């Protein structure tokens, strides 16, 4: 599993 | 208008904490969501992502250095640091800090993602070296023209500056008389830690007779100079 | 973690040319990805950021599409500043990984090395070292493969070699390839050889001396 970026749940 | 400059150590003994500064204008860490971020490129090879920082202290480290690298920030200095622990060779490598935009906002807003995906401005770049070897300067030996290393009208020679260290050496021909034909090697780091180079020379086999070949090689860590005229195998007339 | 893989890993090309550099991805990444040129003995420089979007600055030559797994970088004509080598970088998952990189080079007709050889100096031989050099010159594309032989024996873990940047007039490139043993080794053996394989040759050419024939 890998960790989302920082900003992978902004529109 | 963004600047970003490395300093530190060019040189570091294995098992040592290198610590790296990364002093940048332009921008404030204290801009939302901002990043300054750390990519090493080992000789010869890729970029290779190691950490990141942001406005607010949130980090990352590559997951397979994380237990050595350590990354820290000083909003009121411009500053960003990166320290290494436990270095080895593997390590040597020529190390960038670069900026991270934070996301569009608008009024303080944070209205899009875009802006954030790329590392826009880098800084020019710190060669880090670890090694434990001392400094040493080369031994010149001659690559000699003959049969073997004669094609046509074409004959190739050369000198071999072996087991040096730490870079550079510079080499010139004839005290820099001669530079067409002329090709100097990047250097090799060899399995004892020690560097070498060559720095060959095609010229016409009919000057294998008169003109005079010589290399001059300079090492001014060690302040060695050499100069190495380097002639035919006796097997020649 | 995620990984990039860039292609092709090599390319020729000309000035005015239109090249285009692909990234393939191990899973979706989104948009989060950028591409950067490298020219040598500097720092990346960001081109394309977020997939598609050109950076502020950057020549309108340069473009990039995509989205998910496959993305590409298109250079609509091709200027001299631009033989450098790029890379892709992803920021949608940590760690942020790089591809492999892109290095483009002046392309010409393809042109075989002159091989040479040079058998270890008498002044090293007396030092205790034997090192065997074997020269490549002059030779397109850059791709070449080295192979040394002791008597009939393959060299492995012994030899290392180094290669030119290409040249800025003819744009070939020239290749050094460097055998070292011990005085003792290097004494109980008489043919010393190197194999050479290009693209501007036949078949493999062998360049080689008898220190057991004089």
């Amino acid at each position: 599993l890998l960790e989302l970026d920082k900003w992978a749940s902004l529109w | 208008r963004i600047t970003l400059k490395e300093s530190g150590p060019p040189l570091v003994k294995p098992t040592q904490t290198l610590t790296l500064t990364c002093s940048f204008s332009g921008f404030s860490l204290s801009d939302f969501g901002v990043g300054v971020g750390w990519i090493r490129q080992p000789p010869g090879k890729a970029l290779e992502w190691l950490a990141i920082i942001y406005s607010d202290d949130d980090k990352r480290y590559s997951p397979s250095l994380n237990t050595r690298l350590t990354i820290t920030k000083d909003t009121s200095k411009n500053q960003v640091v990166l320290v290494m622990t436990r270095v080895s060779p593997v390590d040597t490598a020529t190390y960038f800090c670069a900026h991270r935009r934070g996301p569009t906002t608008l009024f303080g807003v944070p209205i899009a993602r875009g802006p954030v995906n790329a590392m826009d401005v880098w800084g020019q770049g710190i060669t880090v070296t670890i090694s434990s070897t001392s400094t040493k300067g080369p031994s010149v030996f001659p690559l000699a023209p003959s049969s073997k290393s004669t094609s046509g009208g074409t004959a190739a020679l050369g000198c071999l500056v072996k087991d040096y260290f730490p870079e550079p050496v510079t080499v010139s021909w004839n005290s820099g008389a001669l530079t067409s034909g002329v090709h100097t090697f990047p250097a090799v780091l060899q399995s004892s830690g020690l560097y070498s180079l060559s720095s060959v020379v095609t010229v016409p086999s009919s000057s294998l007779g008169t003109q005079t070949y010589i290399c001059n090689v300079n090492h001014k860590p060690s302040n060695t100079k050499v100069d190495k005229k380097v002639e035919p195998k006796s097997c020649d007339k | 973690a995620l990984q990039l893989t860039q292609s092709p890993s090599s390319l020729s090309a000309s000035v005015g040319d239109r090249i285009t550099i692909t990234c393939r991805a191990s899973q979706g990444v989104t948009s989060a990805l950028a591409w950067y040129r490298q020219k040598p003995g500097s720092p990346p420089q960001l081109l394309i950021y977020d997939a598609s979007s050109l950076e502020s600055g950057v020549p309108s030559r340069f473009s990039g599409s995509g989205s998910g797994t496959e993305f590409t970088l298109t250079i609509s004509t091709l200027r001299p500043e631009d033989f450098a080598t790029y890379y892709c970088q992803q920021l949608h998952f940590y760690p942020h990984t790089f591809g492999g990189g892109t290095r483009v080079d002046v392309r010409r007709t393809v042109a075989a090395p002159s091989v040479f050889i040079f058998p270890p100096s008498d002044e090293q031989l007396k030092s205790g070292t034997a090192s065997v050099v074997c020269l490549l010159n002059n030779f397109y594309p850059r791709e070449a493969k080295v192979q040394w032989k002791v008597d009939n024996a393959l060299q492995s873990g012994n030899s290392q070699e180094s290669v030119t940047e290409q040249d800025s007039k003819d744009s070939t490139y020239s290749l050094s390839s460097t055998l070292t043993l011990s005085k003792a080794d290097y004494e109980k053996h008489k043919v010393y050889a190197c194999e050479v394989t290009h693209q501007g040759l036949s078949s493999p050419v062998t360049k080689s001396f008898n220190r057991g024939e004089c």
